[PDB]
């Protein structure tokens, strides 16, 4: 009975779509993540984020720069791409 | 209650609360920046980021709490000024016409 | 005419206001956006951070349109006596008063108040003067506050100029386009 | 269901909204704080507070 | 013509967010794909590694169509004040409109709002360009977006190569067919 | 434009205000050739 109401044609639908629809969803919160950051802008500047992460690292001993923006198989199939 | 002694109740008010939202923000920020240290030594540095943010975040909106506050303060003191000198002229007012 | 005088004066006061707190903001946003930028070179987008970096220009030029609006702003309401007596408009006055009028509609996505200000301008000034303005047939716009309102695409060289200068406060590798810094 | 009565235009609108919004009342406090500084701006004069 | 100048904002906005999304999800999913093609070469079903290879040739070629039209987006919305003063279509908008009309019936399985962007591009510059666009007639379209959106199979040297690049990471022996690595 | 408010709020993709098979187009044509 089950099989023939939920046929493995429909399931492969249904699949399809829970998986559509949680990428429609993943945009969504995306922009409203965008929005509150933008709403929020003047209460948390870039500048005053990267001197409490240096102040961290340097108080941590790590070796890294926080103002500074931070494979091999993949630029090897680029270059292939490129060169066909 | 006066209609501007009930006024005067809800300004007094609205100032702790901004008071209370400043401290709330000063205590969040010490204990965000505590997360930060052990994200760093962890070396999640997404976190860690998370977490800068967030401090930085309550920091800068306590002193937005604590400027609206003090406004809110200013304006309560005025309308106490003008709650006890309204009391004092209805009673000098009173004063004049018993004695006249 | 529907002119009223009190209403010209609390929308200045406004415009000024909303302007003052619009430059913070966008100011703000372009030290994010810039980082975006880095971001792009650091992975050699670099088509795109060029496309990217168009946006970054438009704002910074609109900061200082909002900028220049804002001293008119001030300007009017510093002589706002010599609005409220003549029904002429005075020589020290016309630079500010065209300007508002012609910027009006560019802006009134983010300033709504601006229009309400261009409103009563044209009012106080004539429906006709007000459509001479939009035009710049009346020809006193300021021209540095067009320049930067333009619908037109930057010069390439200043899109290249930009994306040198993000790249070395980043500490990113960046090779400039030859034929355009050629231009130069 | 939800995302039809909710399809991405309309958050998309929403948001703008929301923000702009936030965005008028920045706006309006800043007046407020302004005028409670005048009201009471000899009570705090600049060169006692510096 | 049914033209928003807001509608196609948004929905550009939309689908450079989709975008993004995808080709992210797409690189994960290539990466787990490239072990599945080492783990059909340790156990000798290179014929059948040969055609698995091609699903992901073609996954490869997909993220950089998207990577372009993302860029195609972003123009537009740099340039959005040329799209909505004139009425003509500028010179420098001209390879991002007709390759955007060109690649929504291709990819509108996948990015639902690229089709109303060009249902919107096709108002704004008339249907009969639409069709120009479609059929590339108008002779615009983006000649390295059309190859990556192309029906046709991979050059089997390509196959081969991708084979020997795969083989080498996961350290899997493999020996490619001598007629197409002689083709070369 | 009640409809349209009424459509938008539903999230309903269509435009209220413009107007809104094969087999019969085929046969009809036969009829023109004919």
């Amino acid at each position: 009975a089950t099989l023939k109401t939920m046929n493995l044609e429909k399931i492969s639908a249904l699949m399809d779509k829970f998986e559509h629809q949680f990428e429609t969803l993943d945009v969504q919160t995306q922009q409203m993540e965008d929005t509150v950051s933008s709403t929020t802008t003047l209460t948390t500047p870039q500048n005053q984020v990267d001197m409490l992460l240096q102040e961290m690292a340097d108080e941590a001993g790590l070796d890294l720069n926080m103002e500074l923006p931070q494979d091999e198989l993949s630029q090897r199939l680029a270059r292939l791409r490129d060169q066909v | 209650m006066s209609n501007m002694e009930k006024h005067l109740f809800n300004l007094k008010f609205a100032a702790k609360e901004l008071s209370r939202s400043a401290k709330k923000c000063d205590k969040e920020e010490k204990a965000e920046k505590a997360k930060i240290k052990k994200a760093i030594q962890k070396g999640n540095m997404e976190v860690a980021r998370i977490h800068a943010e967030n401090a930085i975040r309550q920091k800068n909106q306590a002193v937005n709490f604590l400027r609206m506050s003090a406004r809110v303060d200013a304006v309560a003191a005025r309308v106490q000024t003008a709650v006890t000198m309204g009391k004092v002229t209805k009673s000098m007012a009173g004063v004049v016409k018993s004695m006249d | 005419s529907g002119f009223k005088a009190e209403r010209l004066r609390v929308n200045l006061r406004l415009v000024i206001n909303r302007l003052k707190l619009l430059e913070k903001k966008k100011t703000e946003l372009a030290q994010k956006a810039r980082k975006e930028i880095a971001d792009y070179l650091a992975a050699g987008k670099d088509e795109r951070a060029r496309i990217r970096v168009e946006h970054i220009i438009r704002e910074d030029y609109l900061v200082e349109a909002m900028e220049i609006l804002e001293l008119y702003c001030d300007l009017l309401l510093a002589r706002f006596g010599l609005i409220q007596s003549m029904k002429e408009l005075d020589s020290g006055l016309a630079e500010s008063v065209s300007t508002l009028i012609w910027a009006a509609p560019r802006l009134q996505s983010e300033v709504a108040e601006l229009k309400i200000v261009a409103d009563q301008l044209c009012a106080k000034y004539s429906k006709e003067y007000g459509k001479l303005c939009r035009t710049n047939q009346i020809g006193t716009v300021n021209d540095r506050l067009m320049h930067k309102l333009s619908v037109e695409a930057p010069p390439k060289i200043l899109v290249e100029r930009y994306l040198i200068e993000i790249a070395k406060n980043y500490n990113v590798p960046y090779e400039p386009d030859s034929v355009v810094m050629a231009e130069a």
